[PDB]
């Protein structure tokens, strides 16, 4: 669909991951779908494996980093 | 080991995330027994005062509100008394026993009882006091709790104002509870099943009459939510879809696939050195995808689901298999574009070429679907009636037992339409194929024989099917209408012709538990639903009935919404609460609440006439008048008619501002009443009156037009209040300017507001009915349905 | 002294959208005969929305 | 799609705002209109050409 008449805008998107979009509002939008696929079974074990998706999720929310520099951590 | 400790200030993003359930996980209710009896009232001693002002040597009980929390601004008012409907709504009971409430007076001849704490309270209060009558404590004395045992009945004596008495005894005539026999236990269950002799009922109790249990109120959809509200219909049909997939029963003992297939590869006589299109109908043939159409359909057909299909036009099974399904199954039940490239494939594989025609030309928006065009244009009687018998399979809108039902044609259900089927596919077997090859037919007719060689497994289904499907429709509560949902479920036909080709004499029925269990959901759900319509439409109806404009009717529908427990009330929008709210106005209120808010409605200016932080009014009449005789005040600036002098409304002024009318009055010194609900203060001074200050408050309107920080005085004047020696020598009769709107206490008389209230006497309450019932089915393969005849038979 | 560009009177009520909205049901209500199904019911929705 | 309950009316210092700026438009207008005619006039019964 190159034409006169149309554009195309391109974006490389490698540094965003530090970036404040891939924080608290992509896990939870993650967090709400597993919400509504919990409601969509009837079996025990597919809601649990949903929940550990799930908890998963919630411990990725808070998450910490060791990185040593020389001798201090 | 070594740490250095970094942190990040991160934000909080919360949204509302809209805490869901599922219909199994509904509790149903927890009926309210009653706590103490909702008082308005209560007694209280005040000094009293004689004319001339001066003080006795006796108190006097009067009558006063509980709990003086009443706002300034009459709209505010009218809040108040809407959250107190609120509050009584909250508090009124379902069922009550007055013994546990009960406690015993400490001065009664006979050693009796009474109702409440308070009661006895006050009744000790009233012994105790020096200066009360004798006669108050014969009446105390003789006051006791009667019963009569051959009725269950029990009267207990009360003391409470006449508006308290309104209240309580609604509460006691109109509890619903009602006496429970076994046959009550068996007429909750549908007739149906009763009627069917594929399950048999008993238990091991035997219930007095003394025992009481609620119904539930299970009337329809007033709202009819199918009509207009299609995405709440959509989350409606889709959340009762689940739930009817936990139910429909996982299969019996299936034929062994690896020794089935085997045999479909031996009647299809495969080559390793070809392609052949007849390999594609081993695609799926699986368990776990059988017992999922079969969950899908029958889940779909007692929802009204809509379902739609994607099938790979390679596997031609996948289309023979579809041609049952399409007898058996209505059209209207699925969204129309996938019927419409089934059937267009049907025609252009099967038909047209056997009967040597063209594929066909066929426009995308044809008013006729591919099977009715096509209905007229072959001659061959028996392909024709089934295309004809396809084409006009709908289903039939009858009402039972209250529920509109979605039923099939009676036909389909004894398996008969399955011999229509199998002559028009012997009857295309039969045929030569003018243009196109011999293994082209050769493939087809092998295709439709492997479907063919399982004729009584297959008429055995579709008598289940039908089966599982009115014994599972008996099982419904909210009626069942036919209108196309946004979204569908993807059927695909592998997982048909898995179910096809995998099945034989084992029988499933759906267990009585499972149905017990599903039948007391849909119930819960149904009473939860008409419940909380009843308490939003109670409060609108209220609302429209009280000219509350400032107040926006969305959180009440929010409300509504969130007691449900399955909707996500942060992404429904306003426009569609309005519309839930432009229907709930239309709707009658039950008799309970209406009743009620009949009574808050005439009594609720009386309850507003008290509550001394707030006066109704005020006078201002430039002269000097005299101040009235009362005898819980002295000398008091008050007015109880206010007729002559006419009044100015000021939530009319607080609405729209237009302060010349108010200011021209007040400078050339016009006589007026100003009604409102205001705050006030108790000048008990004297120095205050000949000073005249209570005029000096009004000034202030035209220097500050806010109409809020006004404030009348009221002129009590008695013999505690530092200054009345000047009119006991003097000889003046006071007199003021700008009297006040109000009304008295009403003075206690213990005798005539005694009474006494009526009840049962120790019944007993049930809830989860169907627990005293045990249930059981006959032997699978023993079965029989409606026409009197074993379904999973034929071999 | 100034001259003014008024409306019609029933646009400074909102009384002629009701007209409107009767017009756009009814097209809902309608088939659209030679149109497909996707597209079709997707627009007769899209006009229940308004 | 994205309305409701929320009336929002031109404050009054908005509107005095906006009304004596056409006022002082108008009047700037009508008062230069005056200096130009008089001028050309001038011009031309002056017999400046």
């Amino acid at each position: 669909f190159l034409s006169n008449n149309s554009m195309v805008l391109y974006t490389d998107v490698s540094q965003w991951d530090s970036s404040q979009h891939n924080t608290q509002p992509f896990r939870k939008g993650i967090i709400m779908g597993l919400d509504m696929l919990a409601n969509m079974t009837n079996d025990a074990r597919v809601i649990q494996t949903l929940n550990l998706y799930k908890q998963t999720q919630i411990n990725l929310m808070d998450s910490y980093v060791q990185i040593p520099d020389g001798n201090v951590i | 080991v070594q740490y250095e400790i970094l942190q990040k200030t991160i934000p909080t993003f919360e949204p509302k995330e809209s805490i869901l359930k599922k219909l199994e996980d509904i509790k149903p209710e927890q009926v309210k027994k009653q706590t103490k009896l909702f008082r308005i009232f209560e007694p209280r001693q005040l000094p009293v005062y004689r004319a001339n002002g001066e003080k006795e040597l006796r108190n006097r009980w009067y009558w006063k509100l509980k709990r003086d929390t009443l706002p300034d601004g009459d709209y505010d008012v009218r809040e108040y008394f809407l959250n107190l409907y609120d509050q009584v709504l909250t508090e009124m009971p379902d069922y009550l026993l007055l013994k546990d409430m009960a406690v015993e007076n400490k001065n009664s001849r006979d050693a009796g009882k009474v109702v409440d704490s308070e009661t006895a309270a006050i009744c000790d209060a009233i012994f105790q006091d020096e200066e009360t009558e004798g006669v108050v404590r014969r009446f105390i004395a003789e006051m006791r709790q009667r019963v009569q045992a051959d009725r269950n009945v029990v009267n207990y004596p009360s003391i409470l104002h006449p508006i308290d008495h309104a209240f309580n005894e609604y509460f006691l005539q109109h509890q619903l509870v009602e006496p429970l026999n076994n046959d009550i236990i068996f007429n909750y269950i549908p007739e149906r099943i009763r009627n069917d002799v594929n399950y048999i009922l008993n238990m091991d109790r035997n219930l007095p009459s003394t025992a009481r249990y609620i119904r539930p109120n299970l009337l329809q959809d007033r709202l009819n939510l199918h009509d207009n509200f299609e995405s709440l219909w959509d989350t409606i049909t889709t959340s009762n879809y689940i739930l009817a997939r936990s139910v429909v029963p996982d299969l019996k003992e299936l034929v062994s696939t690896e020794a089935q297939i085997q045999k479909m590869s031996q009647d299809l006589q495969l080559e390793a050195l070809t392609i052949q299109s007849e390999t594609q109908f081993l695609t799926g043939i699986n368990s776990q995808a059988a017992n999922d159409c079969f969950k899908t359909l029958i889940a779909a057909m007692l929802s009204q689901r809509t379902m739609s299909l994607d099938f790979v036009t390679t596997n031609y099974m996948s289309l023979i298999s579809g041609m049952w399904l399409l007898t058996v199954v209505p059209n209207d039940m699925f969204i129309r574009e996938s019927l419409v490239a089934c059937q267009l494939a049907i025609i252009n594989t099967i038909i047209y070429p056997a009967f040597g025609m063209q594929r066909m030309h066929y426009r995308n928006g044809d008013p006729q679907t591919p099977f009715q065009i096509a209905e007229q244009q072959i001659q061959n009687f028996q392909v024709a009636n089934w295309l004809h018998f396809v084409n006009n399979n709908q289903f039939r809108q009858v009402v039972i037992d209250g529920v509109l039902n979605q039923v099939l044609n009676d036909n389909i259900r004894n398996g008969h339409v399955v011999n229509q089927l199998m002559e028009a596919l012997m009857q295309l077997s039969r045929q030569q194929f003018p243009t196109m090859p011999v293994d082209y037919k050769r493939s087809i007719q092998r295709g439709i024989l492997l479907l063919s060689n399982r004729l009584g497994q297959l008429v055995d289904l579709t008598r289940l099917l039908a089966y599982n499907y009115e014994t599972l429709m008996a099982c419904i509560t909210m009626n069942m209408q036919h209108v196309q949902t946004l979204t569908t479920e993807k059927l695909q036909l592998t997982s048909v012709t898995s179910l096809c080709m995998l099945i034989g004499n084992a029988t499933v029925i759906p267990s009585p538990q499972t149905l017990f269990h599903y039948y007391n959901v849909n119930v819960n759900f149904h009473s939860n639903y008409n419940e909380r319509i009843n308490d939003a439409v109670a409060i609108i109806t209220a609302a429209n009935r009280l000219n509350l404009y400032q107040k926006k009717m969305k959180s009440i529908v929010e409300d509504f919404l969130k007691r449900l427990q399955i909707f996500d009330i942060s992404r429904v929008p306003d426009d569609q609460m309005y519309r839930l709210r432009d229907r709930l106005r239309l709707l009658p209120v039950e008799i309970r609440r209406l009743d009620i808010f009949n009574l808050i409605l005439m009594n609720m200016e009386q309850i507003e006439r008290a509550s001394d932080k707030i006066a109704q009014g005020v006078i201002i009449a430039y002269r000097d008048m005299q101040l009235e005789r009362d005898e819980m005040y002295g000398y008091v600036n008050i007015a109880r008619n206010l007729d002559g002098f006419q009044q100015i409304n000021l939530e009319e002024l607080m609405r729209t501002g237009d302060y010349a009318q108010i200011t021209n009055m007040l400078l050339n010194n016009q006589p007026v009443a100003l009604v409102g609900a205001l705050p006030f203060i108790t000048d008990s001074s004297v120095i205050s009156l000949v000073a005249k200050l209570d005029a000096t408050v009004f000034a202030q309107i035209v220097k500050l037009r806010k109409v809020d920080t006004l404030k009348p005085i009221l002129y009590k004047i008695n013999s505690d209040s530092n200054d009345f020696y000047l009119v006991a020598n003097y000889d003046w009769v006071p007199t003021s300017t700008t009297k006040v709107y109000k009304q008295i206490p009403q003075q206690f008389d213990f005798r005539a507001s005694m009474h006494m209230l009526t009840s049962n006497l120790t019944f007993t309450v049930y809830s989860d009915l169907l627990a005293f019932v045990s249930a059981d089915t006959v032997e699978p393969i023993n079965a029989v349905a409606f026409d009197n005849m074993r379904i999973m038979n034929e071999l």
